[PDB]
């Protein structure tokens, strides 16, 4: 074939298989994430796997803070997804500089992408093997949820996962949605944990899972503590 | 052979095949069509989602370049993006240097340099996407086609994505240059019914019009009491 | 193997691809300069008229300078570039010195050109050589040659070209003292060199005469007729 | 039993398994497809001469410059590549006008071998410099001058190194005329039978039966300047032998 | 097969080695041998010379880049010339700038990161010269050894070159003595070492020889062929 | 094996096979014509593009202006062409800025074509898969028709065509050309019958074809398109013309 | 190496001769041949319609249901076009060798590059070769023929019950018409393909490395 | 398949297995540890004796890239040293510009993207190093860094690289080092050393020690050469 092997060569189908490889670089690393949209609230989970003892829990995080009020769950290299982190500060600062307020979750979203576009088309440079999810409130339209790809699309979701078991994920929030009575703060989490668990197996305990909300009330982004998620999980069981 | 991966490189028999590559990246992206009328021109396409959980409201397939002027694709959506940032760009340009509002020959001429622009290029590839650029200026409508060659086409109706043969066919059989553009939408969306391989619905189609007012993404609203006939 | 890149040394140490433009200049329209006591003439073929083509278009023969000209032989783009080149170096050595250009000084030039161009890869060498003729401030008739590879080398008389090598074994019989005494002679032995090798002789021949002190002079045909008829009539 | 593999020699910048780097000793092999040139050096001083290879007898024997003068105090002899010799000869002598100029003084010879030599290494492209030729010099030089360690004769080759030599001969008959140098050479004699001896290897050597159009031979003594010898002293001697 | 992973530097091989700094590497064992060995007092340079032909001279193996820091090289003469010069304009600017001697630890450290820029980056190859510096500073006597791999080294003696496992065996075990020598002393070990390396039918003469030697009071020098022969002298003979 | 890439490798046999592969692209496209006359200078082209579904907003398809003394017509890959033709404009234009008169013709084909001779020899770029007539008059040498290649080499020519069926259209012109007896009316007729004779079409639509002429009047150049009634009167004439001569036999 | 007088004249002997008859063999036996198998082929014999009238009798006596075979006579018409073929098959494999031997000795000293010409030489010696073992073919065939056909009517003879066997000899007969006259179409067109490869290549064969070069070395 | 050839290629399957095979370099490396403890951080590196010819104090795979801060690599030494350049160029720059030490985390942080552009393009090959960074801070505590070629930077308790790190790391994982002190963690240091030398493969190793702690005012050093001996003395007696 060949027609792999280069981003910039088209196939006789016109397809660009790199990138679709890229796809399958996030499946790689084990590990999935779940985003699901609330009527106030906006919350991402992901799996925490901690593979020695000796690491240290604090450092290892998926769930990264872009901005006071925008926060991201990162999924696939790790490399890959700090430097894209990294990328969205900066935009999102220069944003506030040029402009006098907060960058939009979208148009952050839609710069980033429109940067893995221009990965995907130039030749040397390879497309990050990551993907990125990031959640925030706009006081215009409420809570937000949007997802950038290695390819640069960056669609907005009511919700989505990203990761090995994205499609189990997706056909379970699927179900969720279309069943839709509301979610308020702790039904969106409990959304969100019941179909991280029920994808993955886990029945998962406090220290196995990071969650991050945002909330109209509270805008800024925060990642939950022990204490809170095992509140919540706890529920979980209960009932 | 060599010929297949370069893009630099003029195939035996002249052809520059990895733009016919592009091409045939067009032809797997999603239908559109475009429908000029006497007083307008209709731009259709499907916005077919995966599932429930796509916002539809984020993400919009027909965009507009200026107020007369809008445009949709078929192809790839980043590449349709880093385009309708450097057609908004070139528009303003124009207004910064002659203060006029950018004839639509013009702009399509311009993105179509972009397009060829990046062809030349070793170190980059074609634009994997095609437009359905529409216009309205000096009391005429206007409808152009720019393809991922650099090359551009002036169409007074045609469709691109998939089943784009079918649809001019079908589009030749049912068009008509004293058509006004309330039945030219019917006929558009019509012709995109040929090739939906599903029921078509507010959300899964995106329609935008021009007319001496301006182009306009008509809201789901409308396009659902357009779909009740 | 070692043929696809200018600059790769093959084993043997053959650079082959400055050999295939060298090949190339083979392809092309025969060309013949001679050098005269007082006179170089510089001739070159015409492939044919086609009947619907302007002669005028196509000048092999071209005045780099007032005392200097060339012909080529070899791909015609390249050598239109080339001689604008040439050209531009000419006044422009003018400029800073203050004096004509001497035929060793451009063919120096043109050669380092082509040699620039080879020595490089990205770019393809000059597919071209050139035959320079012009007179110096002695006086003193100069013939220079040169070649896709960047040699130059200064000849009593020589060909480029098709036919290139029976054409100069030709030269190598005929040519001496006695041919050159005579500005008539010299013509009419450079005529008789390109009927060595060409179709038919008036029609396919385009011919120049550089003198002492006057610029370049593309023969008639009626004056090619004149002395291909006297050629004729001798035999 | 046949491997012929090579699939290194290709592309300079790559060493070869046992750290070969055969592209240069490709250049090093093409100087023996010039024409053989020979370099004695005596007290009396240092003589240089090269066969011309005439193509054809139209050619003006005169233009064929295979020696040359860097300065009056150094000439040089080639072996190669015309094109590229002419590029490394240039660089020798506005190296040696740059040092008169900035102090008023001669090169020596190893001064200007190193000069032209650190241009030749410029092959392996550590300069960022566009207008370095890729490919090494395929060219061999012998350079001759009367300094102020009197007669000298050094050698330089493709890959840009250079050393001092009593006798060297480049070219096609290197091989062979190097032993014939060796059997003849003593430091003691002087410059006429340096003369004679090296113009016995050229012509046994050259194919062509030696004749004063086909030969290009210099001297530099130490009162004298390089001197080229013309039409009646290269018949003077060539009828000697 | 595995001709693939040998072609650049740029390319890991499956089991991590680049392939073509190994082939570098090589290239030192292609040169004539060089041996150095310090005392308390002095630090000594010797190498073995050769010849193209009888009528030829002895190239140049021993370099000196200041008056406190000399070299010899093995591999190639164009690379050594090129880091020679680099290494002479370092300690130019060093004593322009805080007019003092450069240290010769930092020197080579230079030296390294100079020579790994091409190991990483595609286009220039490694620098296919293997280098032996000796200096005195006022720490003491210094000998190093650099490889075509930037890695470098501090010995109390090394040999570089063909065949110069013998000549690290006999300085190994003689090494004891080294340290509290005469620098007569020291240059006849150095030289005994490098006869090592010759072949049996070769011997040492003024020719091949080249002998560095710098010091507290004395500055970097290389005697000569007519200066070698008072060290030569009081070497006995082959065993 | 392959010295048929990168454009700058000469082939054993000293032959560039990019650009003649670029040569090879220009036969598939719409034929071409142009024609030189007593009067003026004429370019008629083959609309290739006879999809019902296209409209005829711009001035030509084929034909552009390029300056007041002159006009071109294209055949090959048209955003190659597009790119040409802009250069073009602007190289003229630069002329008529330094000099305060028109770019003389050759002068103007020949500046392109060193464009288009520096992408071939040049490594990453490719040759200009494009073949393009000139036609346009001035002071020093009149009404001129001239011809480019990718090459980069060009030629004056009394009548040529390019692009599909180009041998047919040339063989046909060889005899029927009348040297200095040409007129504009009856270099129109022979361009309707050699199209005629070229394009698959029995019947030339008169919008399968786009003719202009370039003539002085009142000391001004005119570069005219004819309208679509003036060529639809041409093939009528043609066709009654060639009938009566069938009448005869 | 040292070479004698006499052993340099032998050699350019051996080179003059085989150039020459190269040369005269392409320019004027060629042609010659090519008609005289065209005309062969044309002539009525080689184009029997009614393959019948090539069957010739076997005089094995039937068995009736419950004495010897008289000499059993090889088929006098394939027989008669086998001593008209078989000249000519080896006559084409004689000058296919002596085209073998020509090109050859054209083929220069080895070299690096400027291999093109030598390509083409042997391109040609390619399709020469296959062109000679097609001819080996055909030789090796016209034997099989016999050999197949003795053992068929030995067969025959001695199980007269079999008429299979009779049935098979006429069948070798048969088919070996329609090989022959196959055959002799190859022959002619190996001629003619030989005539069109050599004539079309004669430059680059005969001149493999090309006119000198201007020497910039 | 030509998928490994280059960083910038994928694998069909999702794998940049350059970035893999340069991780397989430092397994090469001879071993070396970093344990944090309560009061600073530890490192200690098996430094084989190639031969008697070398220099003690020589090879040195211990590097001070700050006053505060110490780092300490395996795999390729060359790449090693230059990303020590690397470091001390981003502590200087840092400190001339925000006017204060650099903390750790961002360090590891800058060096690792540093890291991770390579990965990226084709035309430079992944680093062939990983290293530890460590640090005490009154305010930030003691704190140790690994780096992977890759650019993947965490935060570890304790930490192996090298050729021994699974078997270092089980040794690291029974010892408790959150209430342990340095002056006993540098003797444990050495007893893990000791005992994932291989004497059979390898001949002969010189432990190379050193820490940053309260003990040193925040200041990464050499271990002085009495706590040495008494730290390998006890690696000999534990060994038995």
């Amino acid at each position: 074939a060949g027609f792999d092997r280069h981003i910039t060569i088209f196939s006789p189908e016109g397809r660009l298989y790199q990138v679709e490889y890229a796809f399958k670089a996030i499946n790689q690393g084990g590990l999935t994430s779940v985003a699901v949209r609330g009527k106030d609230c906006a919350v991402i989970v992901t799996q925490k796997k901690v593979p020695d003892k000796l690491l240290d829990s604090s450092t290892v995080t998926h769930l990264f803070k872009i901005t006071e009020n925008i926060g991201c769950v990162m999924t696939g290299m790790t490399a890959d997804s700090r430097s894209q982190v990294q990328r969205a500060r900066y935009e999102a600062a220069n944003w506030k500089y040029k402009y006098g307020y907060e960058i939009p979750v979208d148009m952050l979203c839609k710069r980033i992408a429109d940067i893995s576009q221009v990965y995907t088309q130039n030749a040397e440079m390879r497309p990050l093997g990551c993907c990125m999810i990031l959640i925030g409130i706009d006081e215009e339209q409420g809570p937000q949820v949007y997802k950038c790809d290695p390819a640069g699309y960056y669609c907005g979701f009511k919700a989505t996962a990203a990761g090995v078991k994205q499609t189990e994920s997706t056909s379970f929030l699927e179900k969720k949605v279309k069943k839709k009575f509301d979610w308020t703060f702790e039904q969106t989490v409990e959304t969100a944990i019941t179909c991280l668990s029920t994808v993955l197996s886990i029945d998962f305990k406090p220290s196995e899972i990071e969650v991050g909300v945002v909330t109209v009330e509270n805008p800024k982004f925060r990642i939950l503590t022990e204490a809170e998620i095992d509140a919540h999980l706890v529920a979980l069981a209960e009932r | 052979r060599g010929y297949s991966f370069s893009l630099t490189t003029f195939s035996p028999s002249g052809k520059l095949v990895q733009i016919e590559y592009a091409l045939a990246a067009v032809a797997g992206g999603a239908p559109s069509v475009g429908i000029k009328a006497a007083n307008g021109v209709v731009l259709a396409t499907e916005k077919k989602q995966k599932s429930i959980l796509y916002d539809e409201r984020s993400v919009h397939k027909v965009e507009p370049i200026t107020k007369h002027i809008g445009l949709v694709y078929s192809g790839m959506g980043p590449d349709y993006r880093v385009l309708v940032h450097r057609a908004r760009k070139l528009a303003q340009q124009y207004y910064l240097v002659y203060q006029e509002p950018i004839p639509t020959a013009q702009l399509v001429q311009r993105v179509a340099s972009v397009m060829q622009e990046y062809t030349q290029s070793g170190g980059v590839r074609p634009f994997g996407v095609s437009l359905l650029i529409c216009g309205w200026n000096e009391g005429r409508p206007y409808l152009f086609q720019s393809d991922p060659s650099g090359a551009y086409f002036a169409w007074k109706a045609t469709a691109m994505g998939k089943n784009y043969v079918n649809g001019k066919t079908f589009l030749e059989k049912r068009y008509n240059e004293d058509l006004e553009l309330e039945d030219a939408i019917h006929t558009a969306i019509l012709t995109l019914k040929e090739s939906f391989e599903g029921q078509m619905t507010e959300d899964n189609i995106e329609v935008g019009i021009c007319n001496e007012a301006g182009f306009r993404r008509l809201t789901p609203t409308e396009v659902k009491d357009y779909l009740a006939a | 193997s070692y043929d696809r890149a200018i600059t790769v040394f093959s084993p043997d140490g053959h650079l082959f691809q400055v050999e295939y433009a060298q090949e190339a200049v083979k392809k092309g329209s025969t060309a013949v300069g001679v050098r005269g006591r007082d006179i170089v003439v510089l001739g070159v073929e015409k492939k044919s008229v086609a009947k619907l083509q302007d002669e005028r278009t196509v000048r092999k023969i071209c005045a780099l300078d007032d005392n200097v000209c060339m012909a080529f032989a070899g791909l015609t783009a390249d050598a239109r570039i080339v001689i604008n080149r040439a050209r531009v170096e000419c006044q422009s050595h003018r400029l800073t010195v203050e004096d004509p250009v001497t035929v060793e000084y451009i063919t120096r030039y043109i050669a380092s050109l082509k040699q620039r161009y080879t020595q490089s890869n990205g770019r393809r060498p000059f597919g071209i050589s050139a035959l320079i003729v012009g007179f110096d401030f002695d006086g003193t008739p100069r013939l220079y040659q040169t070649d896709p590879s960047g040699t130059y080398h200064a000849w009593k008389a020589n060909a480029i070209g098709r036919g290139a090598k029976s054409v100069r074994e030709f030269l190598e019989k005929n040519y001496t003292d006695e041919a050159i005494e005579t500005d008539d002679l010299t013509i009419k032995l450079v005529i008789k060199a390109l009927l060595e090798v060409v179709q038919s002789g008036g029609k396919n021949i385009e011919l120049a005469v550089m003198r002492r002190d006057q610029s370049l002079k593309i023969l008639n045909p009626e004056e090619i007729e004149k002395y291909v008829a006297e050629i004729e009539k001798e035999k | 039993m046949f491997l012929t593999r090579s699939e290194y020699d290709r592309g300079v910048n790559t060493f070869s398994p046992e750290g070969r780097l055969f592209q240069v000793e490709y250049a090093i092999e093409a100087i023996k497809l010039g024409s053989t040139a020979i370099g004695i050096q005596t007290s009396e001083g240092v003589c240089l001469a090269v066969e011309k290879r005439i193509t054809s007898p139209l050619m003006e024997p005169s233009s064929i410059e295979k020696i040359v003068e860097i300065d009056a105090h150094i000439g040089c002899a080639m072996s190669g590549l015309i094109a590229d010799a002419k590029t490394l000869i240039d660089k020798a002598r506005v190296e040696t006008q740059n040092h008169w100029f900035t102090y008023n003084e001669t090169m020596t010879v190893e001064s200007v071998t190193q000069a032209v030599s650190n241009l030749a290494l410029q092959f392996g492209e550590e300069d960022a410099d566009p207008g370095a030729m890729s490919r090494p010099f395929g060219v061999a030089l012998l350079f001759g001058g009367v300094d102020e360690k009197g007669p000298q004769l050094f050698h330089m080759d493709p890959s840009g190194t250079f050393v001092q030599c009593d006798a060297r001969a480049i070219g096609s008959a290197s091989e062979g005329a190097q032993s014939s140098l060796q059997e003849v050479y003593h430091k003691s004699m002087t410059l006429k039978e340096a003369i004679k001896s090296s113009l016995i290897i050229l012509k046994q050597v050259m194919e062509e039966k030696l004749n004063a159009t086909n030969i290009e031979l210099a001297t530099v003594q130490p009162g004298q300047n390089f001197h080229m010898f013309t039409k009646e002293e290269l018949e003077e001697v060539i009828k000697d032998i | 097969f595995r001709n693939q992973y040998d072609n650049d530097v740029t390319v890991w091989s499956p089991q991590g080695r680049i392939h073509q700094i190994e082939y570098a590497m090589e290239a030192v064992k292609q040169g004539s041998a060089t041996v150095g060995l310090k005392s308390k007092t002095h630090a000594v340079l010797v190498a073995l010379k050769r010849a193209q032909s009888e009528l030829a001279a002895h190239q140049k193996k021993i370099l000196h880049v200041d008056n406190h820091i000399g070299i010899s090289i093995a591999g190639l003469t164009a690379d050594a010339r090129l880091l020679c010069n680099f290494m002479r304009q370092e300690c130019l600017d060093s004593r322009f700038v805080f007019d003092r001697p450069l240290p010769v630890s930092r020197l080579v450290s230079l030296i390294g990161s100079k020579t790994q820029i091409p190991t990483q980056r595609y286009g220039r190859r490694p620098y296919g010269v293997g280098l032996l510096i000796a200096g005195y500073d006022d720490m003491g006597p210094h000998i190093f050894q650099t490889c075509p791999s930037a890695n470098y080294f501090d010995c109390r003696a090394m040999s570089i070159g063909a065949r110069s496992q013998s000549a690290r065996t006999y300085l190994e075990r003689h090494m004891s003595e080294f340290m509290e020598c005469n620098l007569n002393e020291l240059v006849k070990h150095g030289l005994r070492a490098l006869r090592e390396t010759l072949p049996a039918e070769q011997d040492l003469t003024t020719k091949n020889v080249s002998i560095g030697i710098v010091g507290k009071d004395l500055e970097f020098t290389i005697y000569d062929d007519d200066d070698v022969s008072p060290f030569l002298e009081g070497l006995e003979e082959r065993p | 094996r392959r010295y048929d890439s990168r454009t700058t490798i000469f082939s054993p046999e000293g032959r560039l096979y990019q650009v003649e592969y670029a040569m090879e692209a220009i036969g598939h496209a719409g034929t071409c014509l142009g024609i030189l006359a007593n009067d003026g200078v004429l370019l008629a082209a083959e609309r290739r593009n006879i999809h019902k579904l296209l409209d005829e907003v711009f001035f030509s398809e084929k034909i552009y202006k390029l300056n007041e003394d002159m006009a071109c017509s294209v055949a090959g890959i048209t955003s190659d062409a597009n790119v040409l033709t802009n250069e073009l404009r602007l190289i003229a234009q630069r002329y008529l800025l330094q000099y305060q008169e028109p770019i003389p013709c050759e002068q103007l084909v020949t500046a392109l074509c060193d464009i288009k001779q520096a992408y071939t020899q040049f490594g990453g770029k490719r040759p200009f898969g494009v073949s393009l007539l000139y036609i346009g008059w001035d002071k020093h040498y009149g009404f001129q028709l001239y011809q480019s290649d990718p090459s980069g080499n060009y030629g004056g020519w009394k009548a040529t065509c390019i692009g599909n069926n180009s041998a047919a259209a040339v063989s046909m012109l060889k005899q029927d050309y009348k040297e200095g007896e040409m007129t504009l009316k009856s270099a129109l007729a022979l361009a309707i019958k050699v199209l005629n004779k070229t394009m698959d079409v029995s019947k030339l639509s008169a919008e399968k074809v786009e003719i202009a002429t370039l003539t002085r009047e009142n000391g001004k150049t005119v570069i005219r398109v004819l309208k679509q009634k003036e060529v639809e009167q041409l093939i009528k004439k043609h066709e009654e013309e060639e009938a009566k001569a069938e009448r005869e036999k | 190496v040292r070479l004698s007088g006499e052993a340099r004249k032998q050699v350019e002997v051996f080179r003059q001769n085989l150039f020459q008859e190269a040369e005269e063999f392409l320019y004027r036996f060629l042609p010659q041949k090519i008609i005289y198998l065209n005309q062969l082929l044309q002539e009525d014999s080689l184009n029997v319609a009614d393959l019948t009238s090539l069957r010739a009798p076997l005089d094995i006596p039937i068995p009736d249901p419950p004495h010897k075979c008289g000499f059993l006579p090889g088929n006098e018409k394939v027989l008669s076009l086998l001593a008209l073929v078989k000249p000519e098959v080896w006559t084409l494999k004689e000058k296919c060798i002596l085209v073998i031997t020509w090109i050859q000795h054209l083929i220069p000293k080895i070299e690096d590059g400027n291999d093109f010409g030598v390509a083409i030489q042997e391109k040609v010696l390619e399709r020469v070769n296959a062109v000679k073992t097609k001819v080996e073919a055909f030789q090796t065939t016209i034997s099989k023929y016999f050999s197949e056909r003795g053992d068929a009517v030995a067969k025959a003879s001695k199980e007269t019950h079999v008429m299979d066997y009779r049935a098979l000899v006429h069948e070798r007969d048969e088919a070996a018409y329609g090989e022959l006259r196959a055959m002799v179409l190859d022959l002619r067109a190996f001629y003619a393909e030989l005539y069109h490869i050599i004539s079309s290549n004669l430059e680059k064969i005969v001149n493999p490395k090309g006119e000198e070069k201007p020497s910039m070395y | 398949t030509g998928y490994d050839l280059s960083a910038s290629t994928f694998s069909p399957d999702g794998r940049v297995f350059q970035v893999e095979y340069a991780m397989k370099a430092v397994e090469n490396s001879s071993t070396a540890i970093g344990i944090r403890c309560k009061d600073g951080v530890v490192f200690g590196v098996e430094k084989l004796v190639l031969s008697k010819l070398y220099e003690e104090g020589s090879n040195k795979r211990l590097f001070n890239v700050d006053r505060h801060v110490g780092m300490a690599v395996a795999g390729l030494l060359a790449d090693a040293r230059s990303l020590a350049d690397i470091a001390r160029e981003e502590a200087s720059n840092f400190r001339s510009n925000f006017g204060y030490n650099i903390p750790l985390k961002h360090l590891a942080d800058r060096v690792a993207m540093y890291v991770h552009a390579y990965t990226l393009y084709s035309a430079v090959r992944p680093f062939g190093c990983s290293f530890m960074l460590g640090s005490y801070s009154v305010n930030d505590g003691a704190q140790l860094y690994m780096i992977d070629p890759s650019g993947v930077s965490y935060g570890y308790w304790g930490c192996a690289i090298g050729k021994a790190r699974q078997a270092a790391k089980t040794e690291i994982e029974k010892l408790q080092m959150k209430e342990m002190t340095c002056r006993d963690i540098v003797k444990e240091v050495a007893k893990i050393i000791y005992i994932v030398h291989d004497e059979v493969k390898d001949k002969a190793f010189e432990l190379e020690l050193s820490w940053v702690g309260e003990l040193t005012n925040g200041r990464h050093e050499i271990v002085p050469k009495d706590i040495r001996e008494e730290a390998e003395k006890y690696a000999k007696e534990s060994l038995k």
